[PDB]
């Protein structure tokens, strides 16, 4: 980690994973565009 | 957001809306980075020309789902970058707000990740696309639902050549080139909103930028400018690890 959990609060370990998408293994309607932009 | 699309429910759970308390007025976008810290643009809180010099007690933020389980939180304290240059080019357009009481994460409320060295050097490259979200103008002069648009990061040389405003290493620009076909841009008052990228490695979303400035909205040959979050992560640490 980068932040002390005591000042920062909850979150640096539980961040960027959406309950309704990544956590349910569901892709949102346009994130593939971002993925496509990485691939050359 | 101009030329964007409607956002799906729970698509951007770190989305925060900054409101003027009295009278109630939507002022800017913002992002949730933990259960008690919110990131936004400094000019959303401090820009004297626009008569903006807010005290923590003048604002409220709203998080979560757009009239029942939405979350309204008061602010405990506001932190503006000490070297924020509002008189010139908005250099270091970044601010932190600490919530009065931490919020509970839910299906509709969760923090976005802040990038580390390895992440910002693997994903912060020209050509790669990020995502910007907001409730700002749909056209140069408002949506009923949160708007979204994915935009490619533009090489520095092109960004600098697109404007007479002095660009610093604390900013980056994004948007489609006149002939790339697609369009899209953030627009006032999308400022403070996050420019996020999904890492294909750990499947996590990281906030790489903050809507900062632009000339007009979605105009050909021009691009949106964003505060370079990673370059200012040290200040975020000092403030959070300080207090
Ligand atoms: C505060 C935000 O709502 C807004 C975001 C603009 C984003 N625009 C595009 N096309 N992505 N920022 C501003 O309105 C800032 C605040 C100061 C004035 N300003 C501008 O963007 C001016 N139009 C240009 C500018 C003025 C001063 C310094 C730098 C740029
Ligand atoms: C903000 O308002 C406070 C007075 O209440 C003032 O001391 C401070 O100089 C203002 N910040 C400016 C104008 O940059
Ligand atoms: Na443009
Ligand atoms: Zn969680
Ligand atoms: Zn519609
Ligand atoms: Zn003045």
């Amino acid at each position: 980690t980068f932040f002390n959990p005591r000042t920062f609060g909850s979150g640096e370990a539980d961040c960027g994973l959406r309950p309704l998408f990544e956590k349910k293994s569901l892709e949102d309607k346009t994130e593939r565009e971002l993925l496509e932009s990485y691939i050359d | 957001i101009v030329e964007g699309s409607d956002a799906e429910i729970g698509m951007s759970p770190w989305q925060v809306m900054l409101f003027r308390k009295s009278p109630q007025e939507l002022l800017c976008g913002a992002s949730l980075i933990s259960d008690r810290w919110v990131l936004t643009a400094a000019h959303c809180l401090l820009y004297p020309p626009w008569d903006k010099n807010f005290t923590e007690n003048d604002l409220l933020v709203r998080i979560g789902k757009h009239r029942n389980i939405e979350k309204i939180s008061m602010l405990e304290k506001i932190y503006i970058h000490p070297r924020y240059n509002w008189r010139e080019n908005l250099d270091r357009d970044i601010a932190l707000m600490k919530l009065k009481k931490p919020v509970a994460f839910s299906d509709y409320i969760h923090p976005v990740c802040l990038p580390d060295r390895e992440t910002a050097a693997s994903l912060l490259q020209a050509g790669y696309k990020g995502r910007v979200t907001g409730w700002g103008n749909l056209k140069e002069t408002q949506p009923s639902v949160l708007q979204v648009v994915n935009l490619p990061i533009v090489e520095r040389p092109v960004c600098k050549d697109s404007t007479r405003i002095r660009i610093t290493d604390n900013m980056f620009c994004a948007g489609y080139k006149p002939d790339e076909g697609k369009r899209g841009d953030a627009c006032e008052p999308d400022s403070g909103g996050p420019f996020v990228m999904k890492s294909p490695f750990n499947n996590r979303w990281y906030q790489m930028g903050i809507v900062s400035w632009g000339e007009g909205c979605d105009r050909d040959g021009k691009y949106g400018f964003y505060t370079h979050v990673f370059r200012l992560k040290k200040w975020i640490q000092k403030v959070i690890d300080q207090f």
